[PDB]
RNA sequence: UGGAAGUCGGAAUCCGCUAAGGACUGUGUAACAACUCACCUGCCGAAUGUACUAGCCCUGAAAAUGGAUGGCGCUCAAGCGU
């Protein structure tokens, strides 16, 4: 495009108290519609959330996966 | 059948195997089964081509 | 005195082999309908099938030899009732051969085959089934041939 | 000139002797000229290619999954029904929709 | 595009039709004596249009 | 695209008739021991059984062969079985009471000759003489404004009906194909019909549920049988004029009696 | 002299090495070693 | 010469095939590639059949 | 970095063999190992191959591995703790480059004297010296390139023209015919492919490949072999001056 | 991510002499004289070995490690151009109209002037300055070609670039209409 | 199929030799041929590939007097996060 030598109209960044104000408005009402529809959410969620795990690239994984083997054990001897 | 005749024609030999590069037809359709009766029919043909030609410079 | 050979597809029976043939074979000498004829009287045992013909031609008179084919002798094995090609198309070959037969079929086409032994020429023969559509023993082609792999059907050897 | 002449050309005369080369060079040249479009273009024409673009993606992806699962009717009907094209075929007296919007005598 | 590239043949003026069997000539013929550009070839069918 | 010809005891297959180009939707053996196929590549072709040769290639349908019928096919399905219920004792005898009632049925002009009508989706039907007329249709039955599902002769030999898509059920002559009468009774299209015994009475069966029973010499409904929850698929009448069973989509037989 | 052709015609152009920022930073067999470790962690 | 790939009998019949469509108009028999064979090197019978 | 070369994904049959197909053809050299008394290693130098497949027919009772070097060392043991066999690892000096293996229960003097009699002309590869000055002649091209006399020669098909301009002919397409200069052979010298004594690059080895002209052999190399019986070496003459690892 | 040192090096040939001024570099070899301003581009020259220039790029980010593998081939191609020269072939071919190639050299300016004459028969006279370096000579090997030559691999192929697109077919089917001028070879002189 | 040889179509898509090579990925021929891709080997030499996630950046629609992060202007900020 000409933009360089012919540039067009620009586009203000400077904004009205109307616009502020009516998106502000807007916004709020959509944390309130949104709050309404989470309430009234009829989708499946789970009682406990999928853990992500340990990363692998954690040098010392497998010395904490020993250290989880070790303390299941130790506590299926108490118990 | 009339109303079904250009559906059934189109069901019968769609549009892609009759003309163009995916093309399969090879055997045309003919109002003609013999050499004798290709003859007369591009005699009649000539006579109603001229006759329809005499009516249009008429009109 | 050079030695040319000219490989083609014929159907047995036929004189039409040498229509194509006439454009090349005039300028070498060669007198067309005589070609149409020793093409059919050599593929006279074949009709009705595709065969590849070669022609020894040298001193402009040629010899015509039949070339056999995996297909062509799988198809004549079958043995299907006479048809006239122009008006029964679209036929399949869905008869059964004997695994003898197979087995004879790939003895005849060893001097082709470059299979170290009899039971990888006999599972060739047995693809070629598979592809023309037959069944072997009244079963799939592919099933013998499976079944040739595992040590259940024994191929003799040579 | 009369049937495929310009094919009858190509046979006779060849083409311009830098054709395979700039062929090349532009196929070879789509990747930065794709990109350049996806960061370039304005408006509806935009709007129109990344749609498009979208398009193709799903395409190229479902194409992609069937050739890695290449190594792998519902309602009985009669004879003289099948291969035709049939329907899928997928106390309370209450409507399907119940209740709509009030429409005033103003409006 | 395969109308646009049809030879214009008048039906109603003085015409020499070539006929016969593949293979026989009649393309060199028409090359001989016209100025068209009809392929001559060995094989048959080299001519499937009019020319 | 082929059809199979086994042998019983055996379980093999003897012959393979193959040069449709479309799936063979209908087969009949007629009792000149020939096979009749109908396909849904337009054709219809007839095949020497002993052979497995193909012996007249009939394309004159405009679409799919749906259903094809042969004028000896009540005597054919029963064979020696008739009014008598009396079974002779001997197989010869039984082969030789079959063979003479197919030839009572089929005899034309003193002269043995199955005739073939053919249905199609091209809302027409062929009516065929391949011993008198080879290749060339006696008549091409005119009339239906839809597909024709299935197809008919009465068992005397003088009458046709077809069923059509069109909701109606159509009569013809059967020696020179000419139209007779329109049974307009069904909101459905008619998937089958069957005659009685005597000829008098043909029962349709629709896609609208139910069943009617025609009787052809008025041309009026004579009885309408209600009763199927869904779709009618299939219906019989018995050879002794007993019974008519209907099945369709709603699962459960249903018989019908006087 | 160069036995093989470059594909785009500039046969002046040196035979280029693989643009590996990172290289050198660890040993092949550190790297076989740390594969074995992975391979039974995981 | 039958170097086209057909027989001249065939030639002739497809010639006695198409002549009804040759009514009212002018018929010209051309014996080309004379260089290879000549009119004279035929058989009687078939000189006298496209006689 | 989300500037990268985007990877054709290949909608083809065949897909890549992985460490399957090592294992197989380990499996496959180990099983091999016990059935045979001799097991010769052969080099194949900058050569075509595709004549192994004549090798491996008229060998019929002998079996050849033709695979990856560094694979067939491991699968013989390259050190006496994992040989397959008594004195197999000797074998494996000789694997280096492209080489093959051949178990044969023949005698090893039938083998000698069958790869000393087989000749076979080939199309050389790139780094080949070239024995002969090559010249394709003025005028219409033929397939032959000038080696057969014209006469006796047909012309070069119009679809081999661009691959032609794209090695470097300044051919041109002159009413259906591939032309160097005119038709008449004028206004352009021949095009010389190769000079005697020049070093062939794969441009020169591909036009002398169109144009089917030979100028090379397919030679196969004895470079030693191990025997079952005596569990020993013996090393041959091309074994001899091979460099080995 | 920042990279603490990246390195390339470039081998200099016995009969080449290379001088670098800050970041101006100087290619000496029998062919004569090139010159290349290397100052936009961030980086450190030295001499790490006896013929081996060391370029090096301290603290870069991955597309300032990546310029240097452009500096690298730069110079290298100098030094090619020094040493062997540069060479682009070009074929014009015709239909009808025999186009005419006229090659003079401007003894004021030094420069090569390539005149194109009668292209599909048209009447105006195409001129194309060369690039100062660059040498046009009309072939006698064969038919109808151009051969432009000289040290700087640039000055040679954009001399060349500018004789392909002078002679451009407008509003004309080019499956049709192939006449032009086309580069049909590049290589060294030597 | 007039012709149709992996490559106008319909349907099947197996075996051998294998290091590997589809009853074929494209160019090509009237049909062949020839070329090419998949796959394999030699050379080379140390790290890579793919899909997602999070940042910041570009696009993700605009009319009509000349104008607006308030203005200048600002680019390892005079922007953004802590
Ligand atoms: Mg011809």
């Amino acid at each position: 495009a000409g933009t360089i030598n012919k540039p067009k109209k620009p586009t203000s960044k400077r904004k009205t108290t109307r616009l502020r104000a009516k998106i502000s408005k807007r916004a709020a009402e959509k944390k309130r519609k949104e709050r309404k529809l989470a309430r009234k959410n009829p989708e499946w969620r789970s009682k406990l959330k999928k853990d992500p795990g340990i990363p692998n690239l954690f040098p010392y994984k497998e010395r904490l996966l020993q250290q989880i083997e070790e303390e299941r054990i130790r506590r299926k001897e108490e118990l | 059948l009339k109303k079904h005749q250009a559906k059934m024609t189109i069901e019968r030999e769609p549009f892609s195997e009759t003309f163009g590069p995916k093309a399969q037809r090879k055997r045309p359709k003919l109002s003609f089964n013999t050499v004798d009766e290709l003859a007369g029919y591009s005699e009649q043909s000539l006579d109603s081509y001229h006759a329809r030609l005499e009516e249009k410079k008429l009109l | 005195n050079e030695i040319k050979i000219i490989h083609l597809r014929a159907t047995g029976g036929e004189v039409g082999a040498s229509s194509a043939l006439a454009p090349k074979i005039g300028p070498l000498g060669l007198s067309p309908k005589k070609v149409g004829e020793d093409i059919a009287k050599a593929t006279a045992d074949w009709k009705g099938l595709r065969v590849t013909v070669r022609l020894t031609i040298q001193n402009r008179q040629a010899q015509v030899s039949v070339v056999p084919t995996a297909s062509a002798l799988i198809i004549r094995a079958l043995k299907e009732p006479p048809r006239d090609r122009k008006k029964e198309k679209n036929i399949k070959h869905n008869k059964s051969v004997s695994l003898d037969e197979i087995i004879e079929i790939a003895r005849t086409m060893r001097f082709k085959s470059f299979s170290k032994d009899l039971k990888g020429g006999v599972k060739e023969i047995l693809g070629t089934a598979f592809s023309v559509g037959c069944q072997v023993d009244g079963k799939s082609p592919k099933a013998i041939s499976d079944a040739i792999e595992a040590g259940e059907i024994d191929i003799p050897d040579e | 000139p009369q049937n495929e002449y310009i094919e009858r050309h190509r046979k006779l005369h060849g083409r311009r002797l830098d054709a395979e080369e700039r062929a090349r060079k532009k196929a070879a040249r789509e990747g930065h000229k794709n990109s350049e479009n996806a960061q370039n273009l304005r408006g509806l024409r935009a709007k129109l290619y990344a749609k498009q673009r979208h398009a193709q993606k799903i395409q190229m992806r479902k194409a992609i999954k069937q050739h890695e699962e290449r190594n792998v009717p519902s309602d009985p009907i009669p004879s003289y029904l099948l291969d035709r094209a049939n329907p899928t075929t997928a106390a309370r007296f209450s409507v399907p929709i119940p209740k709509v919007r009030g429409i005033s005598e103003e409006e | 595009q395969h109308l646009a590239r049809l030879p214009d043949i008048n039906p109603t003026t003085r015409t020499l039709l070539v006929a016969g069997f593949p293979n026989v000539g009649k393309s060199s013929f028409v090359r001989s004596v016209t100025r068209a550009d009809t392929p001559v070839e060995p094989y048959a069918f080299t001519t499937k249009s009019l020319f | 695209c082929t059809v199979r010809i086994w042998l019983v005891n055996t379980g093999r297959t003897e012959h393979v008739l193959s040069g449709h180009k479309g799936s063979v939707s209908c087969v009949k053996w007629g009792g000149t021991d020939l096979i009749y196929t109908g396909s849904h590549d337009r054709s219809v072709r007839v095949w020497d059984a002993v052979k497995g040769t193909l012996v007249h290639n009939f394309t004159a349908h405009g679409h799919w062969v749906n259903h094809i019928a042969l004028s000896s096919d009540h005597v054919l399905r029963t064979a020696y079985h008739d009014h008598t219920k009396e079974v002779p004792g001997t197989e010869e005898e039984r082969r030789a009471k079959a063979k003479e009632r197919f030839e009572k049925a089929a005899k034309i002009k003193g002269k043995v000759a199955e005739r073939l009508v053919s249905a199609s989706d091209d809302f027409t039907m062929y009516l065929w003489d391949p011993t008198n007329n080879g290749s060339k249709p006696v008549a091409r039955l005119l009339g239906h404004q839809n597909k024709v599902n299935h197809v008919q002769f009465s068992p005397d030999g003088t009458l046709i009906a077809s069923a059509g898509w069109d909701n109606s059920t159509k009569l013809w002559n059967a020696r020179d194909g000419k139209f007779i009468k329109n049974l307009r009774g069904h909101v459905a299209p008619v998937y089958q019909c069957a005659w009685s015994a005597d000829s008098r009475l043909v029962v349709t069966g629709s896609k609208d549920c139910t069943l009617k029973v025609w009787n052809v010499r008025t041309g009026k409904l004579a009885m309408d049988l209600p009763g199927h929850e869904d779709e009618v698929y299939a219906v019989d009448w018995a050879a002794d004029g007993e019974l008519v069973a209907s099945g369709g989509k709603d699962k459960a037989v249903r018989t019908w009696r006087n | 002299k160069n036995l093989g052709m470059r594909k785009n015609g500039q046969v002046w152009l040196p035979a280029k090495k693989a643009f590996r920022p990172t290289k050198g930073l660890t040993s092949w067999e550190l790297r076989v070693k740390k594969r074995q470790e992975q391979a039974a962690m995981k | 010469s039958e170097q086209c790939g057909f027989s001249l009998k065939a030639q002739i019949n497809l010639f006695k095939s198409i002549k009804p469509l040759f009514a009212n108009k002018m018929v010209f028999i051309v014996l080309n590639k004379m260089d290879i064979k000549k009119f004279e090197e035929l058989d009687p019978e078939m000189q006298q059949e496209i006689n | 970095p989300k500037s990268k070369r985007a990877r054709v994904y290949h909608l083809t049959q065949v897909n890549k063999k992985g460490r399957e197909a090592k294992e197989r053809l380990f499996s496959n050299i180990r099983e091999t190992i016990p059935k045979y008394q001799h097991c010769f290693v052969f080099s194949v130098d900058n050569m075509r191959n595709n004549y192994l497949k004549d090798v491996r027919h008229e060998l019929n009772d002998c079996r050849i591995f033709f695979g990856k070097t560094k694979l067939m060392a491991r699968a013989l043991g390259t050190t006496p703790e994992e040989e397959q066999a008594d004195g197999l690892h000797r074998l494996t000096r000789y694997l280096t480059g492209t080489v093959g293996l051949l178990f044969t229960n023949r005698d090893p003097a039938d083998i000698e004297s069958y790869f000393s009699n087989l000749s076979q002309v080939d199309f050389a590869r790139a780094g080949t010296v070239a024995p002969r000055t090559v010249t394709v002649p003025p005028g219409i091209v033929y397939s032959t390139g000038g080696e057969v006399p014209p006469e006796h020669d047909v012309p070069v098909s119009h679809t081999l023209e661009p691959e032609l301009r794209r090695l470097g002919m300044p051919v041109r397409m002159i009413k259906g015919k591939v032309c160097l200069g005119d038709e008449k052979g004028e206004a352009s010298e021949g095009y010389t492919i190769c000079k005697e004594g020049e070093v062939l690059d794969s441009r020169q080895t591909r036009l002398l490949k169109l144009f089917s002209i030979c100028l090379s052999e397919f030679k196969v190399s004895l470079l030693g072999y191990w025997s079952s019986a005596s569990g020993e070496v013996t090393e041959l003459e091309a074994g001899k001056t091979r460099p080995k690892r | 991510m920042r990279y603490i040192h990246s390195e390339e090096t470039i081998p200099v040939p016995e009969n080449v002499k290379v001088s670098i001024k800050s970041r101006l570099v100087t290619v000496e070899g029998p062919r004569g004289k090139l010159q290349k301003d290397l100052s936009h581009i961030a980086v450190n020259f030295s001499v790490v070995k006896k013929g081996v220039i060391g370029l090096e790029i301290h603290h870069g980010s991955r597309k300032d490690v990546a310029a240097l593998r452009t500096v690298r081939t730069i110079i290298n191609n100098m030094i090619i151009g020094v040493t062997k020269g540069f060479k682009y072939k070009m074929r014009y071919v015709y239909a009808h109209f025999p186009i005419n190639v006229n090659v003079e050299k401007n003894a004021e300016t030094g420069c090569y002037e390539v005149e194109i004459r009668n292209f599909i028969g048209e009447k105006i006279v195409r001129k194309v300055v060369m690039a100062p370096g660059v040498e046009v000579e009309i072939s006698k090997a064969q038919k109808d070609e151009l051969i432009l030559s000289g040290n700087s691999l640039e000055a040679v192929s954009q001399s060349a670039a500018d004789i392909q697109q002078i002679c451009k077919v407008r509003n004309k089917d080019i499956r049709k209409f192939l006449d032009g001028i086309y580069v049909s070879e590049k290589g060294n002189i030597v």
